[PDB]
């Protein structure tokens, strides 16, 4: 029950058009700069 | 055994010495005490001979 | 239509 | 563990001011209660032992996400060591000790309409020890003060004999209470008799049984406080004061 | 399970709220827990009392003694009505009789449906100005306030939208049809054994087979009003020519699944019924129901399991169920759905359509999440079970608008090759079973319990009895909306007046977009054959120079008890035509604002009589030539 | 796991306590009385009724005038019970046909599958045996009902009626007239609290087969329960006839009921039998005690008890709330049984709740367990080995009955005149199936242009000399009706012309077991056929010869289990239209060929 | 702002001091319901006056 | 009243 | 019956 989104961009900003948009976008900031330590992460430690 | 038109009912008698008397059935069957109400049959009962 | 009408109205329209 | 091996009222009591509620709620899945299984139990039997789940056992068991559901995990972690499964229940709360979540209004959780009858039959009751029923009357008593309900706890206690004959006596807010208090609310501890390392067939026992043996473990490590040795290493916002209090007791 | 702060933003990213907060508890005796939805299939007691309250309005509108009285009469009109061999409705037969009790009452529910949207689409062209402004200005608002706005600024003459209002307002001939009621207390099972005698055959024809009770047993009728189906028309409509076409595509709709509801009785085979399965514990930590719905009224039939929280759907067809399992092919997919589960089956009757289900069924499964099992399970049961649309503001806007995109061109169904091929395999289906009862027992014995005279419902030849309560100068005026047509061929409309007077003089005229017919007539207890008609393959109808799709026919009589219309097609099994869509419904456009006049026939002289047209007539006085 | 919403959702309700829930009953109870029976057409034809009863000729102390009131309205209450009580036994006779048709299937379901649910096994019963009605669920009776099984009201059929007419001291033709007219308050009192039950043969089956095995038990089951039902509704009618106020059931509750300490009292006095029963519902222990109706000499209106399940307080202080009971003796004795055993794994509002559905709605419990175990013990009750003797008690109500009767008449005749008296307590009202009554048949069945009504003769709880007579208003000015009479050997046809007035077909004869002698073989039960073009209506009149038959002793599981009677022969019908002289008498199977029943060949 | 000063009794509440029902009580099955706010109610309470 | 009733009692009252 | 009718068929009868 969630929608898929091409890139981070597109999910952003879908957010940001909705109804308590600016509540959203606080917490997909912060999905972000998690998805962004996830990707360092992975990326060195591979599995 | 009965062999009449009805019910019958069969008075027992245990006297007054022992304590405890356990009474059961090869059916289940009705006991009360003297001019009582009897209540639905059961297999086992529990008697005081006392009372 | 009732039993006590049906005798009345034949009785009325026998007559 | 840390939870059964409090004696009294007054540890029983800070150590649930001290601890918070994400410990009395377990993120294991685990089993639906009240169903009726077959467990291998090879030191008694070679069959399977029937059993029935409960609440009660030690084990992490799923849980209904509504207020009654957060009570039953309360009380079953504080009468057999371990809760249930209900997430996403809020940081706000979990954050706030077990105690306040019991006697405290500031925590937002509403708790008037619960019915101890239900309560005390879905965490079965008929199954508890001595001990184990008077740690939940404790928590009755907690929240029946919370939401003045004082007359219903009364009338539930007159209802059952056996329940008032071991009801705790204490008032909520009241310290000196807690301090006369003398019962013994010990699940697990030093035992005077022989403890063996053998299993138990029922659920209940065989995990009342480990957490008795891991006790014994846990007494003898490293991580339990002897006070006659090192009474002068705690610090002094932890040290035993007769003075020391409960806040807002 | 879960607590705010005080002094926060009230704003939720949900859009649908539920009664029960996040904490999924609601205080007994509250406010809150006292507007929350009620299960009807599930609670016994709601379900044992609400078929009672069905019966008492069957019962009350309609009942058993009358129309077993009005048996011989009816059977001398439709053998007064000259019909050639092999196409004659004999109302001796027990099983015949049966089939035009039910074909009869459902008819005119459906015929008083039509009309009434009629009147409503005559309401909207009227003031179509204002319509058009509240359309266009209002968007953000609800679709129930935006109807309540639209029939407020017509004279809809029912100006309540709500379901109370709708029960408050309705007529004796639009309550559904209570199958039990009509099979109760009728002999089945006569055994005549190798006897070909008269008597044994006029004993046999006094009774019915088995089948046919169970198929009455399991038979509830769906007539939706003009008044419900003007929330999907209205939720996306940005003119009244949209608006009215989208009016007439849903009853286009409607029309067709409910002669394909009948047609299931007259096939020979016993019709499915709903049910429900529910967990053997009622008290069970695991909580799961299933719902099947298998409408009489429809082609599609609808699965829709609730697994916890989470809510999955099937929609399957009617049609080809050779195998044992009684569900077919599936043609729209929402998820995985069990009907092996064990359980419980409480046996229902659907009280909406396929499309209505099938679009509270998307709803709630884009709002499985936000709302709680209770509030699932209640608005779900009440819709199916009492046709009651959720308190839920919210869910009720995305219910309509799910509503509408099944009916318009866009739907993910395509409505028209289910419905062919429902009708393929109910006449496939008459067919095998008549053979196969030529077979095991006489040609004669067949004829009786299957008849092949029957057929869809407009292709029988049925009738129509009127009410009337308009009175002028002591003519009562009895009115019946000829057309629209399903089917093409000849057709013919007759008219039978009884009244306490030995001799009278009755007058019917007939309106179009042009003119009236004005036709009198003197005999009484007789079809008259009023009119009669030529449609075409579209459906539209040369009459009198101008194409027309539907007629209104007037009939006025003194002191009268009772009129009735009788209505027959010329060749068996009439070929039917393609279902209207919105496209078809909006290309072309006729009026119906002329079917309001009325004469009088007190003033009535004899020149009068005949086809006249509108500039004949002066402004008002449509009875009299002269202008 | 579930949030716990459709628990609560699900849960009984209490429609007893709940005023909001008495209320939304009883309106439907009277509106379903008043669709099936208007009071403005039983008043219409109140004149139609009054000459067909005095065209019957009966001798002096024996007649009854419509013309009195009291009379009237007795009747009238006769007719309703009668006529529902005489369609359940038609569709019982029906129901035992056609599983003795398949007696093989049935064999085999009630063998091989024992581990099913009483309703399951009910449900693929009545799918093989192919009855008319196949759903055992609440719903599904109500839905399948006729419009005569509808219970009757009793404040309806009391409403708008004169009480308390005053003339003294006057003897005078004019001052009796008026005196007539009016009827006395207890009569008013005993209709306002008077309300039928007649249980339906799907209901029953339950009973019947959750421990047969063999389809002569499950026949004889359902025949012994249903002698029963009819013995209790016959003492219902009975209890009215007399000059006393019947008691009606009623629940107390606290004033001011506690959350945690609440108790709960039922008092169900049926109406329809001899014995009461008391419920005490004290936290979670229930606790019953069985009394007898009869007796009753001090003002305490429950008599000895017959059967114990505790102690119940009926001496308890709090609100009282007044119901009537939708259900018998039996069944309320059964669930409080299974109530009893199952007590500690329901919950207060479960007892509560399914309490008291069953006795104010007729609704079964939705828990298997529960329903299982009250289908045995309602077994059990109506079978040989009940805790229960019923002969003695039903016995026991007839005598205290007939003693209060004499009492209340002499009474009166001493406070008034002995024609006071008489108008007042008829002493022609006696029993239900003793009384002289009449039965409006409906008919939906028509053989080339002939309506046929259908009619059951007996089974009879009376035995002396009984006599039968049909009443016939048709449309039309001249008509031929006939009437036919079927048994097993063979049927007997007549052919009358006589319109608007009744007349005598039948004589028979029934001795003490309560079976005739039909033409040389011992029948139990007859059917009755009646054929007329464009009939209006048709109405059987029963009447026995003497005043007060004396009664047949209730027969048991081993009496319809030693003599066993066919009643297929009860389906064949005949066309009158194709009848001809030789084929009018009484002929036998043999003479007629396979299937026509019409023409003797 | 009407003072009739009329004596009234005292009115002993189903629900208690803490003024919620208990969940599954008797008295909650006997406590009132609001026949209007509620569809269900209010929208059979309409057929049931047609009705008669 | 119904259709067939009235027919009847018209037909009886004119022949 | 209804009163028109009533008088509707005594009408007839009679005359």
């Amino acid at each position: 029950n969630v929608n898929y989104y091409s890139s981070f961009d597109e999910f952003i900003i879908s957010q940001y058009h909705a109804q308590d948009g600016i509540n959203r976008v606080s917490t997909c900031v912060i999905l972000g700069l998690a998805l962004q330590a996830y990707d360092q992460m992975r990326r060195a430690l591979p599995v | 055994l009965n062999t009449g038109a009805g019910a019958a009912n069969i008075t027992f008698n245990f006297g007054q010495i022992a304590e405890t008397v356990i009474l059961k059935g090869s059916v289940p069957f009705q006991l009360a005490r003297l001019n009582q109400p009897m209540p639905a049959a059961r297999f086992t009962y529990k008697l005081r001979p006392l009372d | 239509l009732s039993e006590t009408e049906l005798r009345a109205l034949k009785k009325l329209s026998t007559t | 563990m840390d939870v059964l091996s409090k004696g009294s009222l007054k540890e029983l009591l800070a150590h649930l001011e001290k601890t918070p509620l994400e410990e009395a709620i377990s993120y294991r899945i685990g089993t639906v209660p009240y169903q009726n299984v077959l467990i291998s139990r090879n030191e008694y039997y070679n069959q399977l032992y029937p059993d029935t789940t409960s609440l009660i056992d030690g084990v992490s068991r799923e849980g209904q996400r509504n207020v009654n559901g957060l009570i039953m995990s309360i009380i079953s972690y504080v009468v057999s060591g371990s809760g249930h499964y209900i997430p996403n229940i809020g940081f706000m709360l979990l954050r706030r000790s077990i105690l306040d979540i019991l006697t405290k209004h500031d925590t937002g959780l509403v708790t008037n309409n619960l019915n101890y009858g239900i309560i005390a039959r879905n965490l079965t009751v008929s199954k508890m020890n001595c001990e184990q029923r008077k740690r939940m009357l404790i928590c009755f008593k907690l929240l029946a003060y919370k939401d003045g309900n004082q007359n219903d706890y009364e009338i539930y206690l007159n209802q059952n004999i056996p329940l008032k004959q071991i009801a705790p006596n204490f008032i909520p807010g009241d310290m000196r209470t807690v301090i006369h208090n003398q019962d013994q609310l010990a699940i697990v501890g030093i035992p005077a008799y022989r403890l063996t390392q053998s299993t138990e067939l029922s659920i209940r026992d065989d995990n009342a049984k480990s957490y008795k043996l891991g006790y014994v473990d846990w007494y003898n490590s490293n991580s339990f406080l002897r006070e006659r040795s090192e009474f002068n290493l705690i610090r002094l916002k932890d040290r035993d004061t007769k003075y020391g209090k409960l806040n807002g007791w | 399970a879960w607590v705010t702060q005080a002094y926060s933003s009230g704003l939720s990213q949900n859009s649908i709220i539920s009664l029960t907060g996040n904490d999924r508890t609601v205080a007994d005796g509250t406010f809150n827990s006292m507007i929350m939805p009620r299960a009807v299939i599930a609670n016994e007691r709601e379900h044992f009392m609400k078929t009672r309250i069905d019966k008492i309005e069957h019962d009350l509108n309609r009942s058993a003694k009358q129309e077993m009285m009005d048996r011989q009469s009816l059977a001398e009109d439709y053998n007064a009505l000259n019909l050639a061999v092999g196409q004659e409705i004999k109302l001796d037969i027990a099983t015949q009789h049966q089939l035009n009790r039910l074909g009869s009452a459902m008819y005119k529910a459906d015929h008083e449906r039509e009309t009434e949207l009629t009147d409503l689409i005559n309401r909207i062209r009227e003031n179509e100005v204002t319509v058009n402004g509240i359309l266009e200005n209002q968007k953000a608002i609800t679709a129930a306030e935006r109807a309540d706005l639209l029939l407020e600024v017509v004279a809809s003459t029912a100006k309540s939208v709500s379901a109370a209002g709708r029960a408050a307002a309705d007529g004796s001939g639009v309550v559904p049809v209570f199958g039990p009621s009509v099979a109760n207390g009728i002999k089945v099972g006569i055994d005549i054994a190798d006897s070909v005698a008269e008597a044994a055959i006029a004993v046999k024809e006094s009774g019915i087979i088995t089948q046919l009770n169970d198929v009455y047993h399991a038979f509830q009728s769906v007539h939706v009003a003009p008044n419900d189906v003007i929330k999907p028309a209205a939720v996306v409509a940005g003119t009244s020519t949209e608006l009215i076409g989208n009016l007439q595509a849903i009853y286009s709709r409607l029309r067709s699944h409910s002669d394909i509801g009948f047609k299931k009785a007259t096939v020979g085979d016993v019709i499915p019924n709903s049910y429900m399965i529910k967990p053997v514990n009622s008290t069970e930590y695991a909580s799961w129901q299933l719902y099947v719905i298998h409408p009489v009224q429809g082609s599609l039939g609808l699965v829709v399991q609730l697994m916890g929280d989470a809510l999955t759907y099937n929609v399957f067809a009617q049609y080809g169920n050779t195998s044992a399992s009684e569900f077919g092919k599936t043609v729209l997919t929402g998820g995985a759905t069990n009907t092996a589960l064990e359980g419980t089956k409480v046996k229902f009757q659907t009280k909406v359509t396929a499309q209505q289900a099938l679009a509270l069924t998307m709803a709630l499964k884009d709002a499985a999440s936000m709302l709680s099992q209770g509030e699932l399970i209640g608005y779900f049961e009440q819709y199916i079970n009492l046709a009651l649309e959720p308190d839920n503001l919210s869910l009720q806007d995305n219910m309509h608008k799910y509503h509408h995109l099944l009916t318009s061109q866009n739907s993910p169904i395509d409505w028209n090759y289910h419905d062919e091929e429902m009708h393929k395999w109910l006449d496939s289906r008459k067919t095998t079973n008549y053979d196969a009862m030529q077979k095991k027992d006489g040609t004669v014995i067949a004829d009786i319990h299957i008849p092949k005279v029957f057929n869809d419902l407009r292709n029988t030849t049925l009738h129509c009895k009127l009410e009337g309560k308009q009175t002028i100068a002591g003519y009562t005026v009895y009115e019946y909306l000829i057309g629209p047509w399903a089917h093409y061929g000849d057709i013919d409309y007759s008219v039978v007046v009884d009244t306490l007077n030995e001799e009278t003089k009755w007058y019917c005229e007939v309106i179009g977009i042009d003119g009236h017919l004005l036709i009198e007539k003197s005999v009484q207890h007789k079809p008259e054959k009023i009119l009669e008609l030529t449609v075409n393959d579209s459906g539209v109808t040369s009459f009198n120079g101008r194409n027309h799709d539907r007629l209104k026919l007037k009939v006025y009589v003194k002191d009268s008890l009772s009129v009735k219309v009788f209505r027959n097609w010329i060749g068996i099994n009439a070929p039917r035509v393609k279902t209207k869509m919105f496209n078809d419904h909006i290309g072309v456009k006729y009026d119906y604002s002329h079917f309001d006049k009325n004469i009088s026939p007190a003033h009535l002289t004899l020149t009068d009589l005949g086809w006249h047209t509108w500039d004949q007539y002066n402004a008002g006085n449509w009875t009299n030539i002269k202008p």
